[PDB]
C-alpha cells in the first residue's frame, strides 16, 4: 500500500507491507531481483513496525495529531516539517 | 525457392484481384486466418508479404500456426497470432521430373526449434554425437539439408504442393495495396454507409484540423473509438461522427 | 611501415629498353602519388617521372619525353617505367620516391606537393 | 585487410545513468490525449548504460586506444552516441558474426544507407575504410575493410541516409544520435530521434520519444553485436609515418532494453510528452495502478510490476531410456 | 629543364650557425613556396627535412629551419654536428608541373 501526499505538493511516499514482519521485509519482497529504487524502501532507517504490517518510509513521531491519512490499526500520516512524511 | 531459404517478396501498389487466379488454376488449400474470404474482397492491406516455397503434401498441414512438424520446427515457423492466408495447390506437372527431381531441400536437422518467421540458410554439420564433427561428416554426423527427390509416379503425399502465405497488416497504416471496390462519391455531413480504407460503418463525416503524421492513416481517439481517418484520395483529416446522437 | 622495394641493378646495351619495378607495402598506390628520379654521381637530381595529385595524369620535363613512358599496375602495387633508345647515356641510379595525395583529413582535399618517400633504388648502367 | 586495429590491453568501460531516455511509439495509430498501457521491450529508467570511448585521447605521448568490443544483443540494443565528427557510421548484427551464419549489415554513407542480409566473413576489427583515390580526386569510402567476403545474400533496402548528412551543428552544439533496434518475430525494428544536445558529457534529463523508421523483413537469428567505426589513415601528414587507421574520437553509449510495462501519454498532436515505468518507484507503480500522472493525497493499493522471472527452472523424473514409439509405428503387421 | 643555384663549396665548425642558400627563376622559385631540402648520406636514400619552405616534419630535431622571401630561399643550419655534413639540395614546384631541383650544396664539418 502507497501512502502519499498530492503529486503537486512533492514527489515523496511511503510503503506498508501488510501483515508481516519488518525483519522478513527484505524476504518478502525479494529485494535482490528488484530495483535499486524498491531496495531503497525495502531496507532503511525510517522503519515503523505496525499492527495492519511494516511501514517503511515514513518517520515516527511520538507527538500525536489527528488522522488526514489513515495508514491503520491506530497509525496515520501526515506530510510535515523540512518536508517528509511523518507516522 | 526451396523451403530451408523461403523467398519473401514485398507487394506494393497495386489493387489485389483474386479473380485473375480463378481462371489458371483452383487451389487446395485457402485458409486464411484472422481474415474471412469473403471480406477478403473488401479490404485495403497496409503491407503483404509473399512467402513463396514448395513442400510436401503431408506437410501441407504444418504450415499453420500452432502447428509441429518438419517444416514447422525447423524450416518455416508461422506465428501464433498471424493474420494473412495460405495457398497450396499440387505440381505434379510443374515441380516432378522423371527420374527424381532434386533441386528443392529442407532442413532434417536443428539445434533448436524456429523462432516466428525466421530463415537459416546455414549448411554446417549438425553434431548428432557426444564427440565433434569437426566438419567431416560421418556416424552420429549428418548434413542438415536433404532433398525430397519428386517423382511423377509417386504418391498424394509424396507429390509436389507449391505454398505460397500471404502475411499481411490492416489498418495501422497507410494502404499501398487494396481490394477490387469500385470507388464512389464522397458526400460530407450526412449518415452513410462509407468504407475508407478498409474500415467500414455507418456515420457521419465532419471535417476537422487535425494533423496526422505520415506513418499514422487511422486515428483513434480517447476509450478507442476512431474519431479521425485520412481519406486515401483527398488527403484531407476527416472526423467521424454518429449518425445518431442518441439524447432524445 | 611505407617501405619501397625496387627490382634491382640491369646492365644493359646501348639502344636497348630499361624495365623497372616500385613495390609499396603497408599502404596502396591508388593513396600513393609517386616520383622518380635519375641519380647520377657528379651530377644534381633531374625530375624524370612523377603522379601529379593536382592533375590526374603524369608528365615529365620537357628534355625528357617520348624516350620515357609511364605504366601503372593497381593489381599489384607495383609502377612501372619503359625507358626507350638508350645510346650509352643511361649511366645513372634511379630511385623511386612518393608522397601524400592529398595532407590533411578526409573532408581536406588540399593537394601535397612532396616526394616524401624513397626507395633503395637501382643502379642501371649501360656499356 | 582484416589487420590488427586494436592492442592487446583494453582498460573497464565506463558506467553512466540513463536520465529517463529511450521510449519508442510501440504503435502507427494516431492517438490524442490517451494514457494508454502498453508491454513491451523499453529501457529501464534510471539505468546502468555503457559508455564506450571507441578511441580515447589521453596527454600526448598516449595517442589513442582503439576498443570496440562484440556486444551480446540480448533482447535489444539502446545505441546512442553524440559525436560531431560522424565518426560512428554504421552497425553489424548477427549470430556467429562469420560466413558460417547470415548476419545484418546496416552502413551509412554520405549519399545512401544500404542494408545487406548476407553471410558475411567478417574482419576481427570491422571499421570503414576511408581514403583518397587519386584517379577521380575523391575521398572515397572501402567497404572489403567490414568483412572479407559476403555470400548467399537474401536481401537488399537503398534509401535515405538517416543522420541528417551529418551537419547543422551551427557551432558549439552537439547532436544525440539515438537508436533502438528490435528483433521479434521475424521482423526488425528501428526507431531513432536526433535532438541537438547542449551538455556535450551525458544524456538529458530531457525527454523525446524515438519515431519508427524503418521496418526491415530480415528474418535472422541475432544474438550479437558491434558497431562500424569510421577511420582515416595515419600518413595524414608529410613525414609522418604509421599505417595504421588512426582518426578522431567515439563515445557512443550502449543500453539494453528489457522487458516491462509503461503507461506512455499522447499529447494532442499524436505526440509521446511523458512516460512512467511501473516497476521504477513505489509512486510510478501508483501512477500505472490510478492510470493518471496526478495521484491524490492518500493511501492506495497498487498492483504487481515491481518483478520479473530473473531465470526458468525445469523438473522432470531421471529418465533414460528412449520411449519404443519405433516398436509402435513401424511395426510389420497392426 | 632549368637548374637552381646552390654554393657547392660550404663549411664550418661545430655548433655554428651556417646558412645554405637557393635561388631560382620566377618561373620555377618564383611561382609557388613549396620549395623543399634533403639530408641524402652518400650512397643513402635521401630524407625530407622541411616542406612548403618551413614547416619541418615530425621526427626531425629543432636545430633545421628554412625561410624563403622574394625569390632566393635558405635553409639554415644551428646547432651542427659531424652527422650533417652531407650533400643537400632544394626542390620547388614551377608552373609547368615539374618540381626542379638544385646543383647541390656538400657541406663539410
Ligand atoms: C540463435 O543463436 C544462438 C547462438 O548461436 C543460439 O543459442 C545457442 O544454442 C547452442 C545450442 O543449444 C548453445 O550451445 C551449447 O550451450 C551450452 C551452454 O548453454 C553448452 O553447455 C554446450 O556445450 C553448447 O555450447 C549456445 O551456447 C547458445 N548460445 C547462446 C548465446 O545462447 C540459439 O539457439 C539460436 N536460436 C535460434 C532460434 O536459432
Ligand atoms: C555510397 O553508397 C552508395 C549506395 O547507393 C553508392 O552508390 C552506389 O555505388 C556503387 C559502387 O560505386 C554503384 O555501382 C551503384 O550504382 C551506386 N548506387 C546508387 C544508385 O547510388 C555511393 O557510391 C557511395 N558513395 C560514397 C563513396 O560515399
Ligand atoms: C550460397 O553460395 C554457395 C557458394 O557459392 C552456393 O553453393 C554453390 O552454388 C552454386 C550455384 O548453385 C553451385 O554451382 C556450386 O556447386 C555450389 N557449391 C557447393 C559446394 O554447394 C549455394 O548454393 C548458395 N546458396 C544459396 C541458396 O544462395
Ligand atoms: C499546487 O498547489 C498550489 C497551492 O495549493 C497552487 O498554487 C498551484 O497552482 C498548484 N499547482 C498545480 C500544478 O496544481
Ligand atoms: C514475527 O516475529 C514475532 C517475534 O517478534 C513472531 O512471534 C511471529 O510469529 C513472527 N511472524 C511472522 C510473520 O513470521
Ligand atoms: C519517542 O520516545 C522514545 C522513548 O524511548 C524515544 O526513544 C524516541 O526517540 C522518541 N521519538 C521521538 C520521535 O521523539
Ligand atoms: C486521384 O486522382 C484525382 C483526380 O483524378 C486527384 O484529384 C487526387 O489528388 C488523386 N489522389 C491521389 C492519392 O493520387
Ligand atoms: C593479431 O591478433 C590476433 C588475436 O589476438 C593474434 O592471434 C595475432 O597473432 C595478432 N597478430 C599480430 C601481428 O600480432
Ligand atoms: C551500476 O552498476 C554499479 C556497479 O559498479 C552499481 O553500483 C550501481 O548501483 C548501478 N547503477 C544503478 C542505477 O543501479
Ligand atoms: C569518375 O566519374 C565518372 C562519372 O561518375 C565515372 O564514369 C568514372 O568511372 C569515374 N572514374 C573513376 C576512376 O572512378
Ligand atoms: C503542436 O505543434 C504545432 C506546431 O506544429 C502547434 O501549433 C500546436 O499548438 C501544438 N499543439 C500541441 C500543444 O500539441
Ligand atoms: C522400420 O524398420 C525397417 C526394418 O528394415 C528399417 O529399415 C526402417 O528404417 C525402420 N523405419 C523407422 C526408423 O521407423
Amino acid at each position: 500500500s502507497v501512502i502519499t501526499p498530492g503529486t503537486n505538493t512533492s514527489n515523496q511516499v511511503a510503503v506498508l507491507y501488510q501483515d508481516v514482519n519488518c525483519t522478513e521485509v527484505p524476504v518478502a519482497i525479494h529485494a535482490d531481483q528488484l530495483t535499486p529504487t524498491w531496495r531503497v524502501y525495502s531496507t532503511g532507517s525510517n522503519v515503523f513496525q505496525t499492527r495492519a504490517g511494516c511501514l517503511i518510509g515514513a518517520e515516527h513521531v511520538n507527538n500525536s495529531y489527528e488522522c488526514d491519512i489513515p495508514i491503520g490499526a491506530g497509525i496515520c500520516a501526515s506530510y510535515q516539517t523540512s518536508q517528509s512524511i511523518i507516522a | 525457392a526451396s523451403v530451408y531459404a523461403w523467398n519473401r517478396k514485398r507487394i506494393s501498389n497495386c489493387v489485389a484481384d483474386y479473380s485473375v487466379l480463378y481462371n489458371s488454376a483452383s487451389f487446395s488449400t485457402f485458409k486464411c486466418y484472422g481474415v474471412s474470404p469473403t471480406k477478403l474482397n473488401d479490404l485495403c492491406f497496409t503491407n503483404v508479404y509473399a512467402d513463396s516455397f514448395v513442400i510436401r503434401g503431408d506437410e501441407v498441414r504444418q504450415i499453420a500456426p500452432g502447428q509441429t512438424g518438419k517444416i514447422a520446427d525447423y524450416n518455416y515457423k508461422l506465428p501464433d497470432d498471424f493474420t494473412g492466408c495460405v495457398i497450396a495447390w499440387n505440381s505434379n506437372n510443374l515441380d516432378s521430373k522423371v527420374g527424381g527431381n532434386y533441386n528443392y531441400l529442407y532442413r532434417l536437422f536443428r539445434k533448436s526449434n524456429l523462432k516466428p518467421f525466421e530463415r537459416d540458410i546455414s549448411t554446417e554439420i549438425y553434431q548428432a554425437g557426444s564427440t565433434p564433427c569437426n566438419g567431416v561428416e560421418g556416424f552420429n554426423c549428418y548434413f542438415p539439408l536433404q532433398s525430397y527427390g519428386f517423382q511423377p509416379t509417386n504418391g498424394v503425399g509424396y507429390q509436389p504442393y507449391r505454398v505460397v502465405v500471404l502475411s499481411f497488416e490492416l489498418l495501422h497504416a497507410p494502404a499501398t495495396v487494396c481490394g477490387p471496390k469500385k470507388s464512389t462519391n464522397l458526400v460530407k455531413n450526412k449518415c452513410v454507409n462509407f468504407n475508407f480504407n478498409g474500415l467500414t460503418g455507418t456515420g457521419v463525416l465532419t471535417e476537422s484540423n487535425k494533423k496526422f503524421l505520415p506513418f499514422q492513416q487511422f486515428g483513434r481517439d480517447i476509450a478507442d473509438t476512431t474519431d479521425a481517418v485520412r481519406d486515401p484520395q483527398t488527403l484531407e483529416i476527416l472526423d467521424i461522427t454518429p449518425c445518431s446522437f442518441g439524447g432524445v | 611501415q611505407v617501405q619501397l622495394v625496387q627490382s634491382g641493378a640491369e646492365v644493359k646495351k646501348p639502344g636497348a629498353s630499361v624495365k623497372v619495378s616500385c613495390k609499396v607495402s603497408g599502404y596502396t598506390l591508388i593513396e600513393l602519388s609517386m616520383h622518380w628520379v635519375r641519380q647520377a654521381p657528379g651530377k644534381g637530381l633531374e625530375w624524370m617521372g612523377g603522379f601529379d595529385p593536382e592533375d590526374a595524369e603524369t608528365i615529365y620535363a620537357q628534355k625528357f619525353q617520348g624516350r620515357v613512358t609511364m605504366t601503372e599496375d593497381t593489381s599489384t602495387d607495383t609502377a612501372y617505367m619503359e625507358l626507350s633508345s638508350l645510346r650509352s647515356e643511361d649511366t645513372a641510379v634511379y630511385y623511386c620516391a612518393t608522397g601524400i595525395a592529398v595532407i590533411g583529413p578526409p573532408p581536406s582535399t588540399y593537394y601535397y606537393y612532396g616526394m616524401d618517400v624513397w626507395g633503395q633504388g637501382t643502379t642501371v648502367t649501360v656499356s | 585487410q582484416c589487420v590488427n586495429l586494436t592492442t592487446r590491453t583494453q582498460l573497464p568501460p565506463a558506467y553512466t545513468n540513463s536520465f529517463t531516455r529511450g521510449v519508442y511509439y510501440p504503435d502507427k495509430v494516431f492517438r490524442s490525449s490517451v494514457l494508454h498501457s502498453t508491454q513491451d521491450l523499453f529501457l529501464p529508467f534510471f539505468s546502468n548504460v555503457t559508455w564506450f570511448h571507441a578511441i580515447h585521447v589521453s596527454g600526448t605521448n598516449g595517442t589513442k586506444r582503439f576498443d570496440n568490443p562484440v556486444l551480446p544483443f540480448n533482447d535489444g540494443v539502446y545505441f546512442a552516441s553524440t559525436e560531431k565528427s560522424n565518426i560512428i557510421r554504421g552497425w553489424i548484427f548477427g549470430t556467429t558474426l562469420d560466413s558460417k551464419t547470415q548476419s545484418l549489415l546496416i552502413v551509412n554513407n554520405a549519399t545512401n544507407v544500404v542494408i545487406k542480409v548476407c553471410e558475411f566473413q567478417f574482419c576481427n576489427d570491422p571499421f570503414l575504410g576511408v581514403y583518397y583515390h587519386k584517379n577521380n580526386k575523391s575521398w572515397m569510402e572501402s567497404e572489403f575493410r567490414v568483412y572479407s567476403s559476403a555470400n548467399n545474400c537474401t536481401f537488399e533496402y537503398v534509401s535515405q541516409p538517416f543522420l541528417m548528412d551529418l551537419e547543422g551543428k551551427q557551432g558549439n552544439f552537439k547532436n544525440l544520435r539515438e537508436f533502438v533496434f528490435k528483433n521479434i518475430d521475424g521482423y526488425f525494428k528501428i526507431y531513432s530521434k536526433h535532438t541537438p544536445i547542449n551538455l556535450v558529457r551525458d544524456l538529458p534529463q530531457g525527454f523525446s520519444a524515438l519515431e519508427p523508421l524503418v521496418d526491415l523483413p530480415i528474418g535472422i537469428n541475432i544474438t550479437r553485436f558491434q558497431t562500424l567505426l569510421a577511420l582515416h589513415r595515419s600518413y595524414l601528414t608529410p613525414g609522418d609515418s604509421s599505417s595504421g587507421w588512426t582518426a578522431g574520437a567515439a563515445a557512443y553509449y550502449v543500453g539494453y532494453l528489457q522487458p516491462r510495462t509503461f503507461l506512455l501519454k499522447y499529447n494532442e498532436n499524436g505526440t509521446i510528452t511523458d512516460a512512467v515505468d511501473c516497476a521504477l518507484d513505489p509512486l510510478s507503480e501508483t501512477k500505472c495502478t490510478l492510470k493518471s500522472f496526478t495521484v491524490e493525497k492518500g493511501i492506495y493499493q497498487t498492483s504487481n510490476f515491481r518483478v520479473q522471472p530473473t531465470e526458468s527452472i525445469v523438473r522432470f523424473p531421471n529418465i533414460t531410456n528412449l520411449c519404443p514409439f519405433g516398436e509402435v509405428f513401424n511395426a510389420t503387421r497392426f | 629543364q632549368s637548374a637552381l643555384t646552390q654554393p657547392a663549396s660550404v663549411s664550418g665548425s661545430p655548433g655554428q650557425s651556417i646558412t645554405i642558400s637557393c635561388t631560382g627563376t620566377s618561373s620555377d622559385v618564383g611561382g609557388y613556396n613549396y620549395v623543399s631540402w634533403y639530408q641524402q648520406h652518400p650512397g643513402k636514400a635521401p630524407k625530407l627535412m622541411i616542406y612548403d619552405v618551413s614547416k619541418r616534419p615530425s621526427g626531425v630535431s629543432n636545430r633545421f629551419s628554412g625561410s624563403k622571401s622574394g625569390n632566393t630561399a635558405s635553409l639554415t643550419i644551428s646547432g651542427l654536428q659531424a652527422e650533417d655534413e652531407a650533400d643537400y639540395y632544394c626542390s620547388s614546384y614551377t608552373s609547368s608541373s615539374t618540381y626542379v631541383f638544385g646543383t647541390g650544396t656538400k657541406v663539410t664539418v
